[PDB]
C-alpha cells in the first residue's frame, strides 16, 4: 500500500529524495514540496546520492610532495594525485611520493631499503603469506588452526 | 602532460554547408566517477579573448547556436558546425579539462568560401614629410576581395621590382567574408626621387585583365 | 554584467618583473577559480595559473614554475600574476578567465613584451585620396605593439581596415590604417584618424586631406 525507491531516504513518516552526487542538502523534503538541494562548491564535492548539508573539501596534489594531478577535482568526484614519470605513490591514497619498490602480495620485505638499495623483496615461503602490496611488511605466518576450511596461498591467510 | 592533436590545421568551407573539426587526445579525458568526457570547445575571432561553446564534449553553453553540435568520448572527439554562417570565421580551440596542466589543442584556422569577389585598387604616392627621413613608402591597397590569391606587382618607370615590398592581410570579414590587403613598396628617397613613374599591378580570379593604378613623381 | 578587466601589461626588460591585475565585476568573485592563460603572437593558447575557490589550492604549468605566482584578493575582487625573472617566451597576451569546471568568462587580454629595447612613439602619415575613395594613415616606426587607430573619434567605422603590424630590420613596428567614403564627401567631410600608442604615452592626431597639385 505504499513504497520507498532506492534514491530516496525515510524521513518523517515521508519518502524524501535524496540529493544527487555534487548537490549539498538544504531543507529537508515535507508533505507538498520535494527536497531542496545546491551544487557544492567549485573547491568541494560529494561522492553519493546523500543529505549531507556540508560538501567535502578538494585533494590538493602538493608538488613538494612530488604529487601531479591525475583527475581533477569535479563536482562529484575527489582529486586524484599520482606522482612524477620515476616515482611511486606510498600508497592507494596516494598522499606523497617515493622512489623505493614495494613487494607486492606474495612477497615480502626481506631488507628495507637504505642509501642507494633499493627494498629487497623476496617471495613468501610455506607456510608464510602477504595479501598487501608494501615497502615495509615482511611475511607473516598463517593460523595453525584446528578445523583446516581452506589452505591458504602465498598470499592470503588460512580460513578455518 | 596531455596533448590534444586537432585536425585538420586549416579548413575551408562553403557557406552553409557543415564544418567538421576532429580532436584526439593523447589520454582518456573520461571521469569513471561521473562518466564525463572532460572536453572543452572554444571559439576565438580575430583579436579577441576565446568564447567557450562546448563543455563536457557536448553540453552546449548557454547562449551558443544550436548550429555547435560537440560530440565524441574515448580519445576521439569532434566539433560539428552545421550550415555555417559568416560570423563564422574564427581559430577554433578544444581543450583537455580533465587534469592539471590544462592543455589546449593547436588551433583550426577556418575560412568561409564565398563567391569570387574582386578587389577595388587604390595606390597612395609617399608623403613629402616622410621623405625628409629618407625612405619613401609606396603604399597599394586591395579592398574587399575573395579568395585570398592576389598578385601585386611594383613598377618603377616600368621596371619590375624585387625584394622590397611586403604585403599584409585582414581577417577575413565577418559579414560580407572578404579580405583586404596592403602592399608596401620601401624605397629610398634619393632612389624614389631617381624614377618617375610608380605603378601597382594587381591581378585576381575575379578580375578580367591586369588593373594597374599609377601616379608620376613631381607631376601628381 | 559580468567582467573581468586585465591591467599591468607592457614593457619590461629580461629578468625585470611585473604585477598583472584582475577586475572582476557582475560576480561573486569568491564562488570561482581564478586562472591565467597566454597566447604567444601568432601562437595558441597556454595555460599557466590556477587558485581555486576555497581553501585557494594552486596549480602552474611548468613553465612558469618558480618564477610567476598566482594570489587573489577576495576582499578587494582581484586575481594578480607576480611575474618574475622574465623571459622573452614570456611575451604574450594575458588573459584571465574565472572557471567552475570550465573556462566560461575571460578578460579583455593585456599584452606583455619581455624586451631589452625601448619605447617608441609613431609616426604618423597621410595615405591621401586622388563612387568611392580610400584614404588612410601610415603608422610607421614605433615599439612595441599595439597601437591603436580610429577615425574621427570612433564616428568613423564603415570601411575601416586597419592592417596587421609588420616587424622591420629597423626593431620597429609599422602598419597602416586605411577607409573607403564616397568620393563626393571629400571637400566637405574632413577625415583624422586617432592614433593611441599607450606604451609611450604618444597619441597622434593626423588630418588626412587630399593633395592640391
Amino acid at each position: 500500500p505504499t513504497a520507498c525507491r532506492e534514491k530516496q531516504y525515510l524521513i518523517n513518516s515521508q519518502c524524501c529524495s535524496l540529493c544527487q552526487p555534487g548537490q549539498k542538502l538544504v531543507s529537508d523534503c515535507t508533505e507538498f514540496t520535494e527536497t531542496e538541494c545546491l551544487p557544492c562548491g567549485e573547491s568541494e564535492f560529494l561522492d553519493t546520492w546523500n543529505r549531507e548539508t556540508h560538501c567535502h573539501q578538494h585533494k590538493y596534489c602538493d608538488p613538494n610532495l612530488g604529487l601531479r594531478v591525475q583527475q581533477k577535482g569535479t563536482s562529484e568526484t575527489d582529486t586524484i594525485c599520482t606522482c612524477e614519470e620515476g616515482w611511486h605513490c606510498t600508497s592507494e591514497a596516494c598522499e606523497s611520493c617515493v622512489l623505493h619498490r614495494s613487494c607486492s602480495p606474495g612477497f615480502g620485505v626481506k631488507q628495507i631499503a637504505t642509501g642507494v638499495s633499493d627494498t629487497i623483496c623476496e617471495p613468501c615461503p610455506v607456510g608464510f603469506f602477504s595479501n598487501v602490496s608494501s615497502a615495509f611488511e615482511k611475511c607473516h605466518p598463517w593460523t595453525s588452526c584446528e578445523t583446516k576450511d581452506l589452505v591458504v596461498q602465498q598470499k592470503t591467510d588460512v580460513v578455518c | 602532460d596531455i596533448v590534444m592533436t586537432q585536425s585538420p590545421d586549416s579548413l575551408a568551407v562553403s557557406l552553409g554547408e557543415r564544418a567538421t573539426i576532429n580532436c584526439k587526445s593523447s589520454q582518456s579525458l573520461l571521469n569513471r566517477g561521473n562518466q564525463k568526457n572532460y572536453l572543452t570547445w572554444f571559439q576565438q575571432k580575430p583579436g579577441q579573448p576565446p568564447k567557450l561553446l562546448i563543455y563536457w564534449a557536448s553540453t552546449r553553453e548557454s547562449g551558443v547556436p544550436d548550429r555547435f553540435s560537440g560530440s565524441g568520448s574515448g580519445t576521439d572527439f569532434t566539433l560539428t558546425i552545421s550550415s555555417l554562417q559568416a560570423e563564422d570565421v574564427a581559430v577554433y580551440y578544444c581543450q583537455n579539462d580533465y587534469t592539471y596542466p590544462l592543455t589546449f589543442g593547436q588551433g583550426t584556422k577556418l575560412e568561409i568560401k564565398r563567391t569570387v569577389a574582386a578587389p577595388s585598387v587604390f595606390i597612395f604616392p609617399p608623403s613629402d614629410e616622410q621623405l625628409k627621413s629618407g625612405t619613401a613608402s609606396v603604399v597599394c591597397l586591395l579592398n574587399n576581395f575573395y579568395p585570398r590569391e592576389a598578385k601585386v606587382q611594383w613598377k618603377v618607370d616600368n621596371a619590375l621590382q624585387s625584394g622590397n615590398s611586403q604585403e599584409s592581410v585582414t581577417e577575413q570579414d565577418s559579414k560580407d567574408s572578404t579580405y583586404s590587403l596592403s602592399s608596401t613598396l620601401t624605397l629610398s628617397k634619393a632612389d624614389y626621387e631617381k624614377h618617375k613613374v610608380y605603378a601597382c599591378e594587381v591581378t585576381h580570379q575575379g578580375l578580367s585583365s591586369p588593373v594597374t593604378k599609377s601616379f608620376n613623381r613631381g607631376e601628381c | 554584467e559580468v567582467q573581468l578587466v586585465e591591467s599591468g601589461g607592457g614593457l619590461v626588460k629580461p629578468g625585470g618583473s611585473l604585477r598583472l591585475s584582475c577586475a572582476a565585476s557582475g560576480f561573486t568573485f569568491s564562488d570561482y577559480g581564478m586562472n591565467w592563460v597566454r597566447q604567444a603572437p601568432g601562437k595558441g593558447l597556454e595555460w599557466i595559473a590556477y587558485i581555486s575557490s576555497g581553501r585557494g589550492n594552486i596549480y602552474y604549468a611548468d613553465t612558469v614554475k618558480g618564477r610567476f605566482t598566482i594570489s587573489r584578493d577576495n576582499a578587494k575582487n582581484s586575481l594578480y600574476l607576480q611575474m618574475n625573472s622574465l623571459r622573452a617566451e614570456d611575451t604574450a597576451v594575458y588573459y584571465c578567465a574565472r572557471s567552475w569546471g570550465y573556462f566560461d568568462v575571460w578578460g579583455q587580454g593585456t599584452t606583455v613584451t619581455v624586451s631589452s629595447a625601448s619605447t617608441k612613439g609613431p609616426s604618423v602619415f597621410p595615405l591621401a585620396p586622388s563612387g568611392t575613395a580610400a584614404l588612410g594613415c601610415l603608422v610607421k616606426d614605433y615599439f612595441p605593439e599595439p597601437v591603436t587607430v580610429s577615425w574621427n573619434s570612433g564616428a568613423l567605422t564603415s570601411g575601416v581596415h586597419t592592417f596587421p603590424a609588420v616587424l622591420q630590420s629597423s626593431g620597429l613596428y609599422s602598419l597602416s590604417s586605411v577607409v573607403t567614403v564616397p568620393s563626393s564627401s571629400l571637400g566637405t567631410q574632413t577625415y583624422i584618424c586617432n592614433v593611441n600608442h599607450k606604451p609611450s604615452n604618444t597619441k597622434v592626431d593626423k588630418k588626412v586631406e587630399p593633395k592640391s597639385c
